[PDB]
Protein backbone atom coordinates (compact mmCIF):
# COMPACT_ATOMS: atom_id res chain seq x y z
CA UNK A 1 0.00 0.00 0.00
CA UNK A 2 0.80 3.77 -1.28
CA UNK A 3 -0.17 7.16 -1.64
CA UNK A 4 -0.01 7.55 -5.20
CA UNK A 5 -2.85 5.08 -5.75
CA UNK A 6 -5.21 7.52 -3.28
CA UNK A 7 -7.49 10.01 -5.13
CA UNK A 8 -8.37 12.26 -2.47
CA UNK A 9 -11.83 13.45 -2.40
CA UNK A 10 -12.62 15.81 0.59
CA UNK A 11 -11.60 16.86 3.71
CA UNK A 12 -14.10 14.89 6.73
CA UNK A 13 -12.33 16.24 9.93
CA UNK A 14 -9.46 17.51 11.64
CA UNK A 15 -8.79 15.45 14.80
CA UNK A 16 -5.25 16.23 16.06
CA UNK A 17 -1.40 15.86 14.73
CA UNK A 18 -3.50 16.05 11.32
CA UNK A 19 -6.66 15.89 9.22
CA UNK A 20 -8.98 13.00 7.72
CA UNK A 21 -9.21 12.78 4.25
CA UNK A 22 -11.81 10.89 2.03
CA UNK A 23 -10.10 8.80 -0.41
CA UNK A 24 -10.50 6.31 -3.31
CA UNK A 25 -8.37 3.27 -4.38
CA UNK A 26 -7.80 4.31 -8.04
CA UNK A 27 -6.94 0.73 -8.71
CA UNK A 28 -10.14 -1.18 -6.64
CA UNK A 29 -11.79 1.89 -6.28
CA UNK A 30 -12.55 1.11 -2.89
CA UNK A 31 -13.42 4.28 -0.48
CA UNK A 32 -11.35 4.93 2.71
CA UNK A 33 -10.44 7.71 5.15
CA UNK A 34 -7.16 8.44 5.32
CA UNK A 35 -6.08 10.10 8.85
CA UNK A 36 -2.81 11.62 8.64
CA UNK A 37 -0.43 11.88 11.28
CA UNK A 38 2.29 14.42 11.53
CA UNK A 39 5.94 13.71 12.75
CA UNK A 40 10.03 16.28 17.80
CA UNK A 41 9.44 13.92 20.48
CA UNK A 42 8.83 11.24 17.27
CA UNK A 43 5.28 9.24 17.28
CA UNK A 44 3.52 10.42 19.44
CA UNK A 45 2.09 7.92 22.11
CA UNK A 46 -1.38 8.10 20.79
CA UNK A 47 -0.79 6.98 17.35
CA UNK A 48 1.23 4.16 18.77
CA UNK A 49 -1.22 2.95 21.19
CA UNK A 50 -4.12 3.58 18.19
CA UNK A 51 -2.83 1.45 15.47
CA UNK A 52 -1.21 -1.60 18.12
CA UNK A 53 -4.58 -1.63 19.21
CA UNK A 54 -6.84 -1.41 16.14
CA UNK A 55 -4.65 -4.04 14.39
CA UNK A 56 -5.54 -6.43 17.11
CA UNK A 57 -9.04 -5.37 16.96
CA UNK A 58 -11.17 -7.06 13.63
CA UNK A 59 -14.83 -6.92 14.44
CA UNK A 60 -17.61 -5.64 12.28
CA UNK A 61 -18.44 -3.50 14.36
CA UNK A 62 -15.19 -1.56 15.22
CA UNK A 63 -13.53 0.63 12.45
CA UNK A 64 -11.22 -1.46 10.30
CA UNK A 65 -7.72 -0.48 10.42
CA UNK A 66 -6.97 -1.43 6.45
CA UNK A 67 -2.93 -0.02 6.14
CA UNK A 68 -0.09 2.20 7.71
CA UNK A 69 1.98 4.23 5.21
CA UNK A 70 4.77 5.19 6.91
CA UNK A 71 7.43 7.12 5.34
CA UNK A 72 10.00 10.36 6.55
CA UNK A 73 7.49 12.94 8.18
CA UNK A 74 4.59 11.45 7.45
CA UNK A 75 1.85 8.86 8.86
CA UNK A 76 -0.68 7.66 6.79
CA UNK A 77 -3.61 5.55 8.52
CA UNK A 78 -6.07 3.98 6.01
CA UNK A 79 -9.34 3.27 7.66
CA UNK A 80 -12.65 1.68 5.88
CA UNK A 81 -15.15 5.10 5.24
CA UNK A 82 -17.89 5.15 7.17
CA UNK A 83 -20.44 8.13 6.00
CA UNK A 84 -21.26 9.77 9.13
CA UNK A 85 -20.97 9.80 12.89
CA UNK A 86 -23.73 9.42 15.26
CA UNK A 87 -23.73 12.62 16.32
CA UNK A 88 -24.63 14.36 12.59
CA UNK A 89 -26.76 11.18 12.50
CA UNK A 90 -28.70 12.11 16.03
CA UNK A 91 -29.08 16.51 14.23
CA UNK A 92 -30.44 15.19 11.48
CA UNK A 93 -33.08 13.29 13.22
CA UNK A 94 -33.67 16.66 15.27
CA UNK A 95 -37.46 16.57 14.83
CA UNK A 96 -38.69 12.69 14.22
CA UNK A 97 -36.31 11.21 16.11
CA UNK A 98 -34.48 7.78 15.47
CA UNK A 99 -37.00 5.05 15.33
CA UNK A 100 -36.55 2.03 18.02
CA UNK A 101 -35.44 -0.39 15.67
CA UNK A 102 -32.97 1.52 15.02
CA UNK A 103 -31.66 2.54 18.23
CA UNK A 104 -31.65 -0.65 19.53
CA UNK A 105 -29.87 -2.13 16.41
CA UNK A 106 -27.49 0.69 17.44
CA UNK A 107 -27.05 -0.09 20.94
CA UNK A 108 -26.81 -4.31 20.28
CA UNK A 109 -23.70 -3.76 17.81
CA UNK A 110 -22.09 -1.14 19.96
CA UNK A 111 -22.54 -3.85 22.50
CA UNK A 112 -20.69 -6.68 20.32
CA UNK A 113 -18.21 -4.06 19.23
CA UNK A 114 -17.29 -2.95 22.99
CA UNK A 115 -17.59 -6.67 24.46
CA UNK A 116 -14.80 -7.58 21.97
CA UNK A 117 -12.51 -4.92 22.93
CA UNK A 118 -13.13 -5.72 26.64
CA UNK A 119 -12.30 -9.49 25.43
CA UNK A 120 -8.93 -8.50 24.27
CA UNK A 121 -7.85 -6.57 27.42
CA UNK A 122 -8.45 -2.98 25.68
CA UNK A 123 -10.35 -0.13 26.96
CA UNK A 124 -11.60 2.71 24.77
CA UNK A 125 -12.09 5.69 27.27
CA UNK A 126 -13.80 8.04 24.66
CA UNK A 127 -17.16 6.61 23.35
CA UNK A 128 -18.94 9.38 22.55
CA UNK A 129 -21.76 9.31 19.59
CA UNK A 130 -19.01 11.68 17.86
CA UNK A 131 -16.78 8.57 17.60
CA UNK A 132 -19.34 6.13 16.86
CA UNK A 133 -19.56 5.81 12.74
CA UNK A 134 -22.65 4.70 10.58
CA UNK A 135 -22.53 3.87 7.21
CA UNK A 136 -25.47 3.12 4.74
CA UNK A 137 -26.04 -1.10 5.40
CA UNK A 138 -27.04 -0.47 8.63
CA UNK A 139 -24.07 -0.64 10.74
CA UNK A 140 -22.25 1.21 13.66
CA UNK A 141 -18.84 1.20 14.63
CA UNK A 142 -16.21 2.05 17.32
CA UNK A 143 -13.99 4.60 16.00
CA UNK A 144 -11.35 6.99 17.53
CA UNK A 145 -8.91 4.61 19.50
CA UNK A 146 -6.27 7.42 20.39
CA UNK A 147 -7.04 7.36 23.87
CA UNK A 148 -7.42 3.60 24.18
CA UNK A 149 -5.27 1.29 26.17
CA UNK A 150 -4.77 -2.03 26.66
CA UNK A 151 -5.15 -3.17 30.33
CA UNK A 152 -4.22 -5.91 32.54
CA UNK A 153 -5.68 -8.35 35.04
CA UNK A 154 -6.60 -6.94 37.02
CA UNK A 155 -5.95 -3.51 36.45
CA UNK A 156 -3.42 -1.44 37.71
CA UNK A 157 -3.56 2.67 38.12
CA UNK A 158 -4.40 4.13 34.59
CA UNK A 159 -4.82 8.11 33.38
CA UNK A 160 -7.08 9.80 35.43
CA UNK A 161 -8.07 11.99 32.51
CA UNK A 162 -10.05 10.11 29.81
CA UNK A 163 -13.12 10.66 28.72
CA UNK A 164 -15.47 13.58 27.76
CA UNK A 165 -16.81 14.85 30.71
CA UNK A 166 -20.76 14.44 29.85
CA UNK A 167 -19.74 10.80 29.55
CA UNK A 168 -17.37 10.58 32.06
CA UNK A 169 -18.06 7.73 35.03
CA UNK A 170 -18.73 8.53 38.41
CA UNK A 171 -15.84 6.54 39.36
CA UNK A 172 -13.21 8.52 37.39
CA UNK A 173 -15.06 11.77 38.68
CA UNK A 174 -14.49 10.26 42.10
CA UNK A 175 -11.05 9.70 41.62
CA UNK A 176 -10.86 6.16 42.04
CA UNK A 177 -7.19 4.86 41.85
CA UNK A 178 -8.42 1.57 39.91
CA UNK A 179 -10.56 1.68 36.88
CA UNK A 180 -12.03 -0.75 34.38
CA UNK A 181 -14.04 -1.91 31.25
CA UNK A 182 -17.30 0.10 33.65
CA UNK A 183 -16.39 3.31 32.03
CA UNK A 184 -16.64 2.35 28.90
CA UNK A 185 -20.39 0.79 29.64
CA UNK A 186 -21.44 4.13 31.49
CA UNK A 187 -20.38 6.25 28.40
CA UNK A 188 -23.08 3.50 26.08
CA UNK A 189 -25.53 3.97 28.93
CA UNK A 190 -25.21 7.82 28.23
CA UNK A 191 -24.96 7.42 24.44
CA UNK A 192 -29.02 5.06 24.97
CA UNK A 193 -30.08 7.92 26.36
CA UNK A 194 -28.92 10.43 23.70
CA UNK A 195 -30.39 8.29 20.89
CA UNK A 196 -33.78 8.16 22.66
CA UNK A 197 -33.65 11.50 23.26
CA UNK A 198 -31.22 13.42 21.40
CA UNK A 199 -29.68 15.59 23.96
CA UNK A 200 -26.68 14.61 26.57
CA UNK A 201 -28.22 12.91 29.75
CA UNK A 202 -25.34 14.63 32.04
CA UNK A 203 -24.16 18.09 29.94
CA UNK A 204 -21.98 19.18 32.92
CA UNK A 205 -19.40 21.89 32.58
CA UNK A 206 -16.84 21.09 35.06
CA UNK A 207 -16.38 17.84 37.42
CA UNK A 208 -18.10 19.06 39.97
CA UNK A 209 -21.00 19.70 38.07
CA UNK A 210 -21.54 16.76 35.88
CA UNK A 211 -21.30 14.64 39.61
CA UNK A 212 -24.00 17.16 40.96
CA UNK A 213 -26.06 16.21 37.32
CA UNK A 214 -25.11 12.86 37.91
CA UNK A 215 -26.60 12.41 41.99
CA UNK A 216 -29.52 14.77 40.64
CA UNK A 217 -30.70 12.18 38.21
CA UNK A 218 -29.77 8.66 39.75
CA UNK A 219 -29.45 10.03 43.87
CA UNK A 220 -26.53 10.63 45.79
CA UNK A 221 -24.66 6.82 46.48
CA UNK A 222 -24.27 6.57 49.80
CA UNK A 223 -22.43 2.67 51.30
CA UNK A 224 -25.85 1.06 50.57
CA UNK A 225 -25.69 1.58 47.04
CA UNK A 226 -21.98 1.54 46.59
CA UNK A 227 -19.68 0.24 49.36
CA UNK A 228 -16.71 2.69 49.63
CA UNK A 229 -17.87 5.76 48.21
CA UNK A 230 -17.65 7.61 51.13
CA UNK A 231 -13.87 6.51 51.09
CA UNK A 232 -12.90 7.96 47.59
CA UNK A 233 -10.43 10.16 47.11
CA UNK A 234 -12.50 13.08 45.97
CA UNK A 235 -15.82 12.27 47.78
CA UNK A 236 -16.89 14.88 50.34
CA UNK A 237 -18.80 14.85 53.22
CA UNK A 238 -20.66 17.97 52.39
CA UNK A 239 -22.19 16.81 49.25
CA UNK A 240 -25.41 17.26 48.80
CA UNK A 241 -27.80 14.34 49.25
CA UNK A 242 -30.11 13.60 46.29
CA UNK A 243 -33.13 11.38 46.72
CA UNK A 244 -33.11 9.21 43.38
CA UNK A 245 -35.85 9.72 40.85
CA UNK A 246 -38.39 7.36 39.42
CA UNK A 247 -36.10 6.04 36.87
CA UNK A 248 -38.88 6.24 34.39
CA UNK A 249 -38.84 9.95 34.05
CA UNK A 250 -34.89 9.74 33.35
CA UNK A 251 -36.04 8.84 29.78
CA UNK A 252 -39.46 9.01 29.77
CA UNK A 253 -40.23 7.33 26.16
CA UNK A 254 -38.53 4.15 27.55
CA UNK A 255 -40.48 0.89 27.95
CA UNK A 256 -39.88 -1.01 30.79
CA UNK A 257 -37.02 -3.74 29.13
CA UNK A 258 -35.48 -0.23 28.08
CA UNK A 259 -35.16 1.09 31.44
CA UNK A 260 -34.21 -2.03 33.07
CA UNK A 261 -30.91 -2.07 30.53
CA UNK A 262 -30.17 1.58 31.17
CA UNK A 263 -30.47 1.57 34.38
CA UNK A 264 -28.04 -1.30 34.60
CA UNK A 265 -25.66 0.27 32.16
CA UNK A 266 -26.11 3.16 34.88
CA UNK A 267 -25.09 1.60 37.90
CA UNK A 268 -22.81 3.43 40.46
CA UNK A 269 -21.03 0.61 41.92
CA UNK A 270 -18.82 -0.85 38.57
CA UNK A 271 -18.54 -4.42 40.34
CA UNK A 272 -22.71 -4.42 39.62
CA UNK A 273 -22.86 -1.65 36.80
CA UNK A 274 -23.76 -4.45 33.64
CA UNK A 275 -20.88 -5.98 31.10
CA UNK A 276 -21.57 -5.63 27.35
CA UNK A 277 -21.63 -9.59 27.40
CA UNK A 278 -24.14 -9.82 29.54
CA UNK A 279 -26.00 -6.98 28.03
CA UNK A 280 -26.19 -8.52 24.50
CA UNK A 281 -28.60 -11.14 26.30
CA UNK A 282 -31.31 -8.10 27.75
CA UNK A 283 -34.79 -8.84 27.23
CA UNK A 284 -34.76 -5.65 25.36
CA UNK A 285 -32.98 -7.10 22.42
CA UNK A 286 -35.49 -10.09 22.01
CA UNK A 287 -36.78 -8.07 18.90
CA UNK A 288 -33.61 -6.72 17.52
CA UNK A 289 -32.79 -6.32 13.55
CA UNK A 290 -30.46 -4.68 11.35
CA UNK A 291 -32.55 -1.99 9.51
CA UNK A 292 -30.72 0.59 7.26
CA UNK A 293 -30.70 4.15 8.70
CA UNK A 294 -34.04 5.65 7.77
CA UNK A 295 -32.12 9.30 6.20
CA UNK A 296 -29.96 9.50 3.29
CA UNK B 1 -14.84 -11.04 36.88
CA UNK B 2 -16.25 -11.34 32.84
CA UNK B 3 -13.85 -11.02 30.33
CA UNK B 4 -10.70 -13.03 32.88
CA UNK B 5 -11.10 -16.24 30.80
CA UNK B 6 -11.29 -14.76 27.98
CA UNK B 7 -8.33 -12.53 27.82
CA UNK B 8 -5.75 -15.03 28.89
CA UNK B 9 -7.17 -17.41 26.43
CA UNK B 10 -6.40 -14.20 24.19
CA UNK B 11 -3.09 -13.78 25.88
CA UNK B 12 -2.26 -17.15 25.02
CA UNK B 13 -3.15 -17.64 21.81
CA UNK B 14 -0.61 -14.44 21.61
CA UNK B 15 2.34 -15.36 23.09
CA UNK B 16 2.75 -17.86 20.63
CA UNK B 17 2.55 -15.29 17.42
CA UNK B 18 4.38 -12.93 19.50
CA UNK B 19 7.30 -15.28 20.09
CA UNK B 20 11.07 -14.27 19.28
CA UNK B 21 12.89 -16.90 17.32
CA UNK B 22 14.69 -18.99 20.11
CA UNK B 23 18.01 -19.72 18.13
CA UNK B 24 18.20 -15.72 16.78
CA UNK B 25 21.54 -15.19 18.49
CA UNK B 26 23.53 -17.98 17.01
CA UNK B 27 22.95 -16.27 13.90
CA UNK B 28 23.98 -13.02 15.08
CA UNK B 29 27.72 -12.44 13.63
CA UNK B 30 28.66 -9.54 16.38
CA UNK B 31 26.32 -10.07 19.23
CA UNK B 32 26.13 -12.73 21.65
CA UNK B 33 24.00 -13.90 25.01
CA UNK B 34 26.38 -12.09 27.10
CA UNK B 35 26.36 -8.50 25.06
CA UNK B 36 21.87 -9.02 25.55
CA UNK B 37 22.66 -9.58 29.37
CA UNK B 38 24.54 -6.40 29.61
CA UNK B 39 21.86 -4.54 27.74
CA UNK B 40 18.94 -5.97 30.28
CA UNK B 41 20.40 -5.25 33.18
CA UNK B 42 20.98 -1.48 32.36
CA UNK B 43 17.60 -1.35 31.16
CA UNK B 44 16.45 -2.43 34.63
CA UNK B 45 19.09 0.23 35.56
CA UNK B 46 17.15 2.46 33.83
CA UNK B 47 13.75 1.73 34.94
CA UNK B 48 14.82 2.43 38.20
CA UNK B 49 16.38 5.59 37.47
CA UNK B 50 12.84 6.62 35.84
CA UNK B 51 10.54 4.96 37.98
CA UNK B 52 8.83 2.82 35.35
CA UNK B 53 6.60 -0.23 35.47
CA UNK B 54 7.76 -3.91 35.57
CA UNK B 55 5.35 -4.59 32.52
CA UNK B 56 7.24 -2.09 30.35
CA UNK B 57 10.65 -3.38 30.87
CA UNK B 58 9.30 -6.74 29.90
CA UNK B 59 7.88 -5.10 26.85
CA UNK B 60 10.90 -3.52 25.73
CA UNK B 61 12.91 -6.63 25.96
CA UNK B 62 10.20 -8.42 24.23
CA UNK B 63 10.81 -6.06 21.24
CA UNK B 64 14.58 -6.13 21.56
CA UNK B 65 14.21 -10.04 20.81
CA UNK B 66 11.94 -9.46 17.84
CA UNK B 67 13.53 -7.24 16.26
CA UNK B 68 17.20 -9.02 16.87
CA UNK B 69 15.50 -11.94 15.47
CA UNK B 70 14.91 -10.75 11.62
CA UNK B 71 18.07 -7.71 11.61
CA UNK B 72 21.68 -7.95 12.46
CA UNK B 73 23.31 -5.17 14.41
CA UNK B 74 26.55 -4.45 15.24
CA UNK B 75 28.09 -4.77 18.96
CA UNK B 76 28.24 -0.40 18.71
CA UNK B 77 24.40 -0.05 18.28
CA UNK B 78 22.81 -3.00 19.73
CA UNK B 79 21.90 -0.04 23.10
CA UNK B 80 20.34 2.02 20.27
CA UNK B 81 17.47 -0.70 19.76
CA UNK B 82 17.34 -1.09 23.17
CA UNK B 83 17.20 2.70 23.94
CA UNK B 84 14.49 2.88 21.07
CA UNK B 85 11.92 -0.62 22.44
CA UNK B 86 12.46 1.24 25.84
CA UNK B 87 11.20 4.85 24.72
CA UNK B 88 8.55 2.44 22.36
CA UNK B 89 7.25 0.33 25.81
CA UNK B 90 7.19 3.49 27.58
CA UNK B 91 4.73 5.25 25.21
CA UNK B 92 2.93 2.25 24.72
CA UNK B 93 2.25 1.23 28.53
CA UNK B 94 3.42 4.77 30.97
CA UNK B 95 1.35 7.02 32.35
CA UNK B 96 4.05 9.61 31.91
CA UNK B 97 6.61 8.15 29.38
CA UNK B 98 10.10 9.94 30.08
CA UNK B 99 10.63 12.24 27.03
CA UNK B 100 13.34 11.66 24.24
CA UNK B 101 15.93 13.80 26.06
CA UNK B 102 15.77 11.83 28.60
CA UNK B 103 16.94 8.57 26.67
CA UNK B 104 19.24 10.59 24.82
CA UNK B 105 20.93 11.33 28.72
CA UNK B 106 21.21 7.45 29.54
CA UNK B 107 22.78 6.20 26.75
CA UNK B 108 25.87 8.95 27.93
CA UNK B 109 25.57 10.70 24.63
CA UNK B 110 26.61 7.65 22.60
CA UNK B 111 23.60 8.75 20.14
CA UNK B 112 22.20 11.63 18.99
CA UNK B 113 18.62 12.42 19.47
CA UNK B 114 18.27 12.15 15.87
CA UNK B 115 19.21 8.33 16.09
CA UNK B 116 17.20 7.62 19.02
CA UNK B 117 14.12 8.68 16.92
CA UNK B 118 15.03 7.32 13.12
CA UNK B 119 15.95 3.60 15.77
CA UNK B 120 12.14 4.22 17.08
CA UNK B 121 10.83 4.28 13.62
CA UNK B 122 12.83 1.43 12.07
CA UNK B 123 11.62 -0.83 15.12
CA UNK B 124 8.57 0.31 14.35
CA UNK B 125 8.52 -0.41 11.03
CA UNK B 126 10.18 -4.17 11.94
CA UNK B 127 7.89 -5.20 14.53
CA UNK B 128 4.62 -3.82 12.11
CA UNK B 129 3.28 -1.58 14.80
CA UNK B 130 2.76 -4.54 16.91
CA UNK B 131 3.47 -3.65 20.22
CA UNK B 132 0.51 -5.03 22.85
CA UNK B 133 2.27 -8.18 23.26
CA UNK B 134 2.20 -10.55 26.21
CA UNK B 135 4.68 -10.88 29.38
CA UNK B 136 5.85 -12.80 31.94
CA UNK B 137 4.40 -10.34 34.37
CA UNK B 138 0.55 -10.30 32.59
CA UNK B 139 0.16 -13.72 33.50
CA UNK B 140 1.96 -13.37 37.07
CA UNK B 141 -0.82 -10.70 38.07
CA UNK B 142 -3.50 -13.12 37.02
CA UNK B 143 -1.91 -16.18 38.57
CA UNK B 144 -1.55 -13.93 41.73
CA UNK B 145 -5.58 -13.64 41.88
CA UNK B 146 -5.42 -17.41 42.78
CA UNK B 147 -3.38 -17.33 46.47
CA UNK B 148 -5.15 -17.93 49.36
CA UNK B 149 -4.63 -15.34 51.08
CA UNK B 150 -2.80 -13.22 49.15
CA UNK B 151 0.80 -12.45 50.13
CA UNK B 152 2.63 -9.69 48.92
CA UNK B 153 6.04 -11.42 49.43
CA UNK B 154 5.11 -14.19 47.10
CA UNK B 155 3.84 -11.14 44.42
CA UNK B 156 7.21 -9.96 44.71
CA UNK B 157 9.36 -12.69 44.56
CA UNK B 158 7.10 -13.94 41.79
CA UNK B 159 8.26 -10.54 40.09
CA UNK B 160 11.71 -10.70 40.94
CA UNK B 161 12.43 -14.36 39.24
CA UNK B 162 10.39 -13.15 36.30
CA UNK B 163 12.83 -10.66 36.21
CA UNK B 164 15.54 -13.14 36.54
CA UNK B 165 14.25 -14.72 33.03
CA UNK B 166 14.68 -11.49 31.12
CA UNK B 167 18.67 -12.01 31.57
CA UNK B 168 19.49 -14.97 30.26
CA UNK B 169 18.65 -15.63 26.30
CA UNK B 170 19.99 -18.97 26.90
CA UNK B 171 17.89 -21.01 28.53
CA UNK B 172 14.70 -18.63 28.59
CA UNK B 173 13.96 -17.49 25.08
CA UNK B 174 12.74 -21.08 24.21
CA UNK B 175 10.15 -20.80 27.06
CA UNK B 176 6.39 -19.16 26.87
CA UNK B 177 5.26 -16.15 28.98
CA UNK B 178 2.58 -18.20 30.30
CA UNK B 179 5.00 -21.46 31.54
CA UNK B 180 8.18 -18.77 33.11
CA UNK B 181 5.36 -17.01 34.93
CA UNK B 182 4.08 -20.59 36.30
CA UNK B 183 7.16 -21.19 37.67
CA UNK B 184 8.26 -18.25 38.61
CA UNK B 185 4.93 -18.25 40.92
CA UNK B 186 5.29 -21.82 42.28
CA UNK B 187 8.95 -21.21 43.51
CA UNK B 188 7.72 -18.02 44.80
CA UNK B 189 4.64 -19.87 47.10
CA UNK B 190 7.24 -22.75 48.35
CA UNK B 191 9.96 -20.18 48.92
CA UNK B 192 7.76 -18.19 51.16
CA UNK B 193 4.94 -20.19 52.21
CA UNK B 194 5.78 -23.73 51.57
CA UNK B 195 2.93 -24.35 49.17
CA UNK B 196 2.66 -25.07 45.19
CA UNK B 197 1.21 -24.63 42.39
CA UNK B 198 -3.22 -24.36 43.37
CA UNK B 199 -4.83 -26.75 41.38
CA UNK B 200 -7.00 -23.74 40.12
CA UNK B 201 -4.06 -22.88 38.07
CA UNK B 202 -4.15 -26.39 36.80
CA UNK B 203 -7.89 -25.78 35.52
CA UNK B 204 -7.19 -22.25 34.35
CA UNK B 205 -3.63 -23.03 32.73
CA UNK B 206 -3.68 -26.33 31.88
CA UNK B 207 -0.34 -26.36 33.31
CA UNK B 208 0.89 -28.84 36.23
CA UNK B 209 4.19 -29.12 37.90
CA UNK B 210 5.07 -32.11 35.05
CA UNK B 211 4.74 -29.56 32.65
CA UNK B 212 6.26 -26.75 34.20
CA UNK B 213 9.05 -28.99 35.82
CA UNK B 214 11.97 -27.78 32.39
CA UNK B 215 11.89 -24.27 33.24
CA UNK B 216 11.61 -24.65 36.83
CA UNK B 217 14.38 -26.66 36.88
CA UNK B 218 16.17 -23.56 35.40
CA UNK B 219 14.35 -21.10 37.53
CA UNK B 220 15.52 -23.10 40.63
CA UNK B 221 19.12 -23.06 39.07
CA UNK B 222 19.30 -19.40 38.24
CA UNK B 223 17.70 -18.74 41.69
CA UNK B 224 20.53 -20.38 43.74
CA UNK B 225 22.72 -18.98 41.65
CA UNK B 226 21.58 -14.89 41.26
CA UNK B 227 24.65 -13.88 43.55
CA UNK B 228 27.06 -14.57 42.00
CA UNK B 229 25.74 -14.00 38.03
CA UNK B 230 27.51 -11.07 36.47
CA UNK B 231 24.28 -9.33 36.18
CA UNK B 232 23.48 -7.58 39.07
CA UNK B 233 20.72 -4.92 39.09
CA UNK B 234 17.52 -6.72 39.74
CA UNK B 235 18.72 -8.20 42.57
CA UNK B 236 19.73 -4.60 43.94
CA UNK B 237 16.42 -3.45 42.35
CA UNK B 238 14.17 -6.33 44.74
CA UNK B 239 16.50 -5.03 47.90
CA UNK B 240 14.14 -2.10 47.82
CA UNK B 241 11.20 -2.16 50.94
CA UNK B 242 8.74 -1.29 46.85
CA UNK B 243 9.01 -5.39 46.40
CA UNK B 244 9.28 -5.97 50.34
CA UNK B 245 13.01 -6.51 50.22
CA UNK B 246 12.55 -10.07 48.26
CA UNK B 247 16.08 -10.45 47.17
CA UNK B 248 17.06 -10.92 50.44
CA UNK B 249 15.18 -14.00 50.95
CA UNK B 250 16.87 -17.41 50.94
CA UNK B 251 15.97 -20.07 47.70
CA UNK B 252 15.19 -23.10 48.66
CA UNK B 253 18.15 -25.72 48.33
CA UNK B 254 15.51 -28.35 46.94
CA UNK B 255 12.46 -28.58 45.08
CA UNK B 256 11.17 -32.32 45.73
CA UNK B 257 10.53 -32.55 42.31
N1 LIG C 1 -13.19 5.70 8.87
C1 LIG C 1 -13.79 6.91 8.81
N2 LIG C 1 -14.78 7.16 7.92
C2 LIG C 1 -15.37 8.37 7.85
N3 LIG C 1 -15.06 9.42 8.65
C3 LIG C 1 -14.10 9.30 9.59
C4 LIG C 1 -13.39 8.01 9.72
N4 LIG C 1 -12.49 8.16 10.70
C5 LIG C 1 -12.61 9.42 11.17
N5 LIG C 1 -13.55 10.12 10.50
C6 LIG C 1 -13.96 11.53 10.78
O1 LIG C 1 -12.90 12.31 11.36
C7 LIG C 1 -13.22 12.68 12.71
C8 LIG C 1 -11.98 12.75 13.60
O2 LIG C 1 -11.23 11.53 13.60
P1 LIG C 1 -10.98 10.64 14.94
O3 LIG C 1 -12.14 10.83 15.90
O4 LIG C 1 -10.62 9.24 14.49
O5 LIG C 1 -9.62 11.27 15.59
P2 LIG C 1 -9.56 12.44 16.71
O6 LIG C 1 -8.18 13.04 16.64
O7 LIG C 1 -10.01 11.93 18.06
O8 LIG C 1 -10.67 13.51 16.22
P3 LIG C 1 -11.24 14.69 17.17
O9 LIG C 1 -10.01 15.37 17.71
O10 LIG C 1 -12.07 15.54 16.23
O11 LIG C 1 -12.07 13.97 18.21
C9 LIG C 1 -14.28 11.66 13.15
O12 LIG C 1 -15.13 12.08 14.23
C10 LIG C 1 -15.04 11.44 11.85
O13 LIG C 1 -16.05 12.42 11.62
MG1 LIG D 1 -12.78 11.74 17.72
MG1 LIG E 1 26.34 -14.60 17.86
Amino acid sequence: GSMENFQKVEKIGEGTYGVVYKARNKLTGEVVALKKIRLTEGVPSTAIREISLLKELNHPNIVKLLDVIHTENKLYLVFEFLHQDLKKFMDASALTGIPLPLIKSYLFQLLQGLAFCHSHRVLHRDLKPQNLLINTEGAIKLADFGLARAFGVPVRTYTHEVVTLWYRAPEILLGCKYYSTAVDIWSLGCIFAEMVTRRALFPGDSEIDQLFRIFRTLGTPDEVVWPGVTSMPDYKPSFPKWARQDFSKVVPPLDEDGRSLLSQMLHYDPNKRISAKAALAHPFFQDVTKPVPHLR
Amino acid sequence: PDYHEDIHTYLREMEVKCKPKVGYMKKQPDITNSMRAILVDWLVEVGEEYKLQNETLHLAVNYIDRFLSSMSVLRGKLQLVGTAAMLLASKFEEIYPPEVAEFVYITDDTYTKKQVLRMEHLVLKVLTFDLAAPTVNQFLTQYFLHQQPANCKVESLAMFLGELSLIDADPYLKYLPSVIAGAAFHLALYTVTGQSWPESLIRKTGYTLESLKPCLMDLHQTYLKAPQHAQQSIREKYKNSKYHGVSLLNPPETLNL
